[PDB]
């Protein structure tokens, strides 16, 4: 919480977005140990380097005196657990992957048909839609019909 | 192996194995619950194993 | 065996066999030059027939495969990076046109991006004539000194071989406008490449 | 004092029939005239555009609904396809009565037409609405006509991608009516909103799309759920409901999550703007994975406080709730937000769409409204209020207070009686109780010495199904005039459905038979003559929720939870022999936190067929020139001409 609160303050000094996008990459822990203004050095923008520079000075310095500090408790053993990271204020991740779309299909059904399935796997229940196209009654849009698939072992 | 799965939870089973082949074997594994349960399931893949 | 039903035109084409990784933006014309070359080989030999009949429908998922690849890389303006959100590349925007320019009618591309394409390319001409390449993708020229002599120069006559091609693309439409541009900005170039050629010196690539 | 009327629809749709409406009046007992109304080129040497239809109108025959076929071959020909500074062209009808009798300078008479090159209906949808880079898309697109029937027609398919860049183009003609394709997504693309739109081949403005989003790979390790406590928020000044929430964290197979929950608090903008309170950020830990958060009033007002904001600047904001859930044996996390808190003023909301806008002196005004309650649209047995202020020219204004309560589906329908002499009505409307959802309107009275009015009166306001009879009340008032008949007309989908008269009686009761043809919505428009000037009104009817011409049904018997791998067997009826597409889409995309685009149903095929509609208004009645326009409709009588639309839309 107070790495949080401390790291969104040192960004409250900056109001551009570019300026912010620097210090947000500065205060990122890059995954091999390079050192900060080694690090800051790559940078191709003096103008995104001296907040780049400032925000990953403050971060590493905060990190680590705070750090082996965190996870409070009686007991007298500590816990070892990587450095806090900034909770990033830009959008959060929706799920993105869902199951394909099985029985994508057009059948010929003249009156009425009945079609023999195999269900695939998956802990969703799923709908299935249709589309009627009728040379005569035209388009129709069939109400959805639920199909619940569980496993019990 | 007897393995006991508490109701709405997972339990890993541990099974040692070392491959002595060269070229790729198909394992399935096979679950089936006891007593009077008609449970079970059953997993079979192919392990790629190289020299 | 090298452009038939075994080779260019199997169904993942000459890219699986190759036997590298594609991620770069260059690397999508594996899709299409070599294919291309093989449609070519068949088409003036007409040795279709030979071949199962599905190769052409193999051909044309190609080709199609790479335009929708490579049309992820461009830029706004027309020009074209090595990767996203990467700084434009002069010479990877000449070996798009030069490609592209061929593959654009079975694919359903635009005449009007190309044309966009090479207007691009004609901004990068030096007072000299030659082009230059803020941050090319190949630099090859090593070991053997004198490298921004043969760079200039290959990128040149690159440069000059896709805008070419890129007069196959030209209509009615841009026949006064436009075509009487690239023409002169390959005179312009060749001039150059004439007193460089005459002078010598050249690296054998 | 004889004149010939000639209606059509504003925009006529080349490649479809244009259904164009002819009527005279004031003509001797036993006259007959014939003639013939066709499209011409208002440029070049005025070449008319091939088809005429011919009419023969009767004294006991003054009107003629007529249908121009407008083939594309002749537009072409005609020369509308090269265009020259407005796609406009004018439907003219040529008789010898107009040099004959009416004395007309010219033997020709018409009015000016846009004209698009839109027709029929295209739907089509993808396999799934959210993709990642790499998985390949299945689409199909459908193509019908004007009538709701399979069309064969050549279409170009085309595929963009985020930034607008065609990287698929295919032409296709298709028997059968449906085509289907497939497309695989570079795994390189960036994220962001993709598109198809498919089009007629010679339809270049016929173009209809549907879109996708396709974005990077993210599968959460455990559900998480952000549940607030109600979900609104009051805002009323002296008042603030409670502002509470629940989050919830488990595995998908049921055991709950361990870890601990950082919440941050936040003011969401209509735009997008994120705006966090720096002061208010919490961190909880679950217990039995799951937490209750309480913000208090105390807080809030000292957060906005802080950020130099009163609870009067609220202003339909959203409280923004962002939860960082981090398992405690792992260490790995997952995020959730929560972006539907909205700051109301009013648990329920007012849509006044409905209301005509324009005053008929003398003649009862219309209060048409509609109670939502935000969860849903139908909220029945609710108490709605109008104090209704007249402004009379001189004397004090009036006020009516009356009120109503709601039903069906949350409608109302207040009668307001304006007497003859008014210049504007002033309306505020109180929906909803203990507090209430206001809308306040002010209506400007027609021109005080008018050629009189035509009321259109409804008895019972309530949307009729498909097969039901509308009876509706036709009463002129004003000076009055010396007519012999009403003239009315249906409007649907664009194009003059249906046209007759009715005679002059004291009460004149117009009796219209909603068949399939009219769904969703038609334009009733009815007008009387005084003295060569047109007297007329108009009234938009909404039909209930209709369905399809014959049927298709989906059924699996029995229960409906079916294992992993065992066969499941679907049961597919329809009317006729048809083509039935398929689709099984997961619950879990079409949640309530996704921007999901739904997927089709009978309410988008209806207001895909409402797309050419032409209808600008509820209704109108200023004037009776722009009562026409008003309805979809460009008119002359060869006293007085209808401006034209600027643009396809509606100012
Ligand atoms: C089905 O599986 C569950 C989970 O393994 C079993 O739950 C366990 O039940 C035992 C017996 O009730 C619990 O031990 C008892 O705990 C209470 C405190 O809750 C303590 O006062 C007793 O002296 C005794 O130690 C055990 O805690 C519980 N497991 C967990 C994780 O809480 C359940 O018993 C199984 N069903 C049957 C019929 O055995
Ligand atoms: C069929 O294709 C036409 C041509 O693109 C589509 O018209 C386009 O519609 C979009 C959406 O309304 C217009 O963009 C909008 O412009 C306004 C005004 O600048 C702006 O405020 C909006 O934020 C949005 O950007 C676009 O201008 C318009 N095209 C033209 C040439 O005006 C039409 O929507 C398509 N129809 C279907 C059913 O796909």
């Amino acid at each position: 919480v107070n790495f949080q609160k401390a790291i969104n303050e040192k960004l409250g000094q900056y109001a551009s977005p570019t300026a912010k996008r620097c210090c947000q990459d500065g205060v990122t822990r890059l995954p091999m140990m390079r050192s900060c203004e080694q690090r800051a050095a790559r940078v191709q923008q003096p103008d995104c380097r001296e907040p780049f520079l400032s925000c990953c000075q403050f971060a590493e310095s905060l990190r680590k005196k705070s750090r082996d500090k965190g996870q409070a408790g009686l007991q007298r053993a500590l816990e070892i657990l990587q450095e806090e990271d900034l909770i990033d204020e830009d959008d959060i991740p929706v799920r993105s992957f869902f199951p394909e779309n099985w029985l994508w299909r057009v059948e010929t059904v003249d009156r009425f048909q009945i079609l023999t399935l195999w269900l695939p796997d998956s802990l969703t229940t799923w709908e299935i839609h249709g589309l009627s196209l009728s040379k005569t009654k035209g388009l129709c849009v069939a109400t959805p019909v639920q199909l619940r698939v569980f496993r019990e072992f | 192996q007897q393995v006991l799965v508490p109701a709405g939870s997972a339990r890993p089973v541990a099974f040692s194995v070392v491959p002595t082949a060269a070229a790729a074997v198909s394992l399935k594994v096979v679950a089936r619950g006891s007593f009077e349960f008609p449970v079970g399931d059953a997993v079979s893949k192919v392990l790629q194993i190289e020299k | 065996d090298t452009l038939g039903s075994e080779g260019a035109l199997s169904p993942g084409g000459v890219a699986s066999l190759l036997r590298l990784p594609r991620g770069c933006g260059e690397q999508t014309m594996i899709y299409l030059a070599p294919t291309l070359a093989a449609s070519r080989y068949l088409d003036k030999t007409e040795q279709w027939s030979t071949l199962p009949p599905e190769t052409k429908d193999h051909a044309v998922d190609l080709i199609q495969k790479g335009y929708m690849r490579i049309q992820q890389f461009r830029k706004a303006d027309g020009s074209y990076a090595a990767w996203l959100s990467r700084d434009s590349s002069t010479w990877l925007t000449a070996f798009v046109l030069k490609v592209l320019s061929l593959a654009q009618e079975q694919v359903g591309g635009s005449p009007e991006k190309l044309q966009e394409t090479s207007n691009w390319l004609l901004s990068q001409q030096q007072a000299d004539g030659s082009f230059q390449d803020p941050c090319p993708v190949l630099d090859r020229s090593m070991q053997g000194g004198l490298v921004g002599n043969d760079e200039t120069v290959a990128l040149t006559a690159f440069v000059t071989i896709a805008l070419h091609h890129g007069l196959a693309v030209f209509q009615d439409e841009g026949a006064e406008p436009l075509k009487q541009r690239v023409e002169a900005s390959i005179s312009k170039a060749n001039s150059f490449l004439g007193e460089k050629a005459s002078a010598g010196l050249l690296g054998a690539h | 004092k004889p004149r010939l009327l000639l209606f059509s629809p504003s925009v006529v749709h080349l490649g479809v029939p244009l259904s164009v409406g002819v009527q005279l009046q004031d003509v001797p007992r036993g006259q007959v005239v014939k003639g013939s109304v066709f499209l011409r080129n208002p440029s070049r040497n005025n070449v008319p555009c091939s088809p005429k239809v011919d009419f023969t109108l009767s004294s006991e025959r003054d009107f003629a609904l007529l249908s121009l076929q407008v083939p594309l071959k002749d537009a072409k020909s005609c020369g509308l396809h090269q265009l020259l500074r407005g796609p406009e062209v004018q439907l003219v009808a040529h008789s010898p009565w107009l040099k004959d009798s009416l004395s007309r300078t010219t033997n020709i008479q018409g009015i000016n037409l846009l004209f698009s090159s839109r027709r029929g209906h295209l739907f089509l949808q993808t396999d799934q609405p959210i993709y990642n880079p790499g998985q390949r898309v299945r689409y199909r697109v459908f193509a019908l006509d004007q009538k709701m029937r399979p069309s064969t027609d050549t279409i170009t398919v085309m595929v963009e991608n985020s930034h607008g860049l065609r990287v698929r183009k295919k032409e296709v003609y298709m028997p059968s009516s449906i085509f289907q394709d497939d497309f695989v997504i570079p795994d390189i693309s960036e994220p962001g909103t993709w598109k198809i739109s498919a089009r007629f081949s010679d339809g270049l403005e016929s173009n209809s799309s549907t879109q996708f989003e396709v974005k990077k790979y993210v599968l959460p390790n455990f559900e998480v759920k952000i549940t607030p406590g109600k979900p609104y928020i009051l805002t009323v000044p002296g008042h603030l409901d409670e502002m509470q929430l629940d989050i919830q964290a488990r595995y998908i197979y049921g055991k709950p999550v361990q870890g601990v929950a950082y919440v941050r608090f936040g003011l969401l903008d209509e735009d997008g703007k994120k705006t966090f309170f720096r002061g208010l950020e919490s961190q909880t830990k679950l217990v039995n994975g799951q937490s209750h958060i309480s913000l208090s009033k105390a807080e809030f007002q000292d957060a906005l406080e802080k950020l130099n904001m009163g609870i009067t600047d609220l202003q339909g904001l959203r409280l923004y709730v962002a939860a960082a859930i981090i398992e405690s044996p792992g260490g790995e996390m997952e995020e959730a937000e929560l972006t539907s808190w909205y700051f109301v003023s009013s648990p329920f909301s007012l849509d006044l769409s409905k209301t005509k806008r324009h005053l008929v002196p003398g003649a009862p005004f219309l209060l048409q409204a509609l109670v939502r309650e935000m969860s849903g649209s139908p909220a029945s047995g609710i108490p709605v209020k109008v104090s209704a202020t007249v402004s009379s020219p001189g004397s004090v204004p009036e006020v009516q207070d009356i009120q109503q309560n709601t039903d069906g589906s949350g409608q109302v329908s207040i009668p307001i009686i304006i007497p003859q002499t008014i210049s504007e009505l002033q309306l505020s409307v109180s929906a909803g109780s203990p507090h209430p959802a206001i809308a306040r309107l002010t209506v400007a009275a027609p021109p005080s010495g008018g050629p009189g009015f035509l009321s259109i009166e409804r008895p019972d306001s309530r949307p009729p199904r498909v097969g039901d009879t509308l009876n509706l009340n036709l009463r002129a008032v004003g000076s009055g005039a010396t007519f012999s008949h009403y003239y009315y007309m249906i409007l649907s989908r664009g194009q003059i459905v249906f046209m007759n008269r009715e005679p002059k009686r004291t009460l004149t009761s117009v009796s219209v038979f909603v068949d399939h043809h009219l769904a969703p919505s038609f334009y009733f428009v009815a007008f009387y003559y005084h003295g060569d000037h047109p007297v007329a009104n108009s009234l938009r009817v909404d039909v209930q929720a209709g369905a399809c011409e014959g049927k298709l049904e989906l059924s699996v018997d029995g229960a409906k939870q079916y294992r992993n791998g065992e066969s499941v067997k679907l049961h597919l009826e329809t009317d006729s022999l048809a083509l039935v597409a398929l689709g099984a889409l997961d619950t879990a995309l079409y949640a309530a936190g996704s921007k999901s685009h739904k997927p089709l149903n009978m309410g988008k095929v209806f207001e895909a067929m409402n797309s050419y509609d032409l209808g600008c208004g509820p209704g109108g009645g200023d004037s009776a020139l722009q009562v026409f326009q008003a309805a979809g409709l460009a008119f002359s009588d060869g006293d007085q001409w209808t401006l034209s639309r600027k643009r396809l839309s509606c100012p």
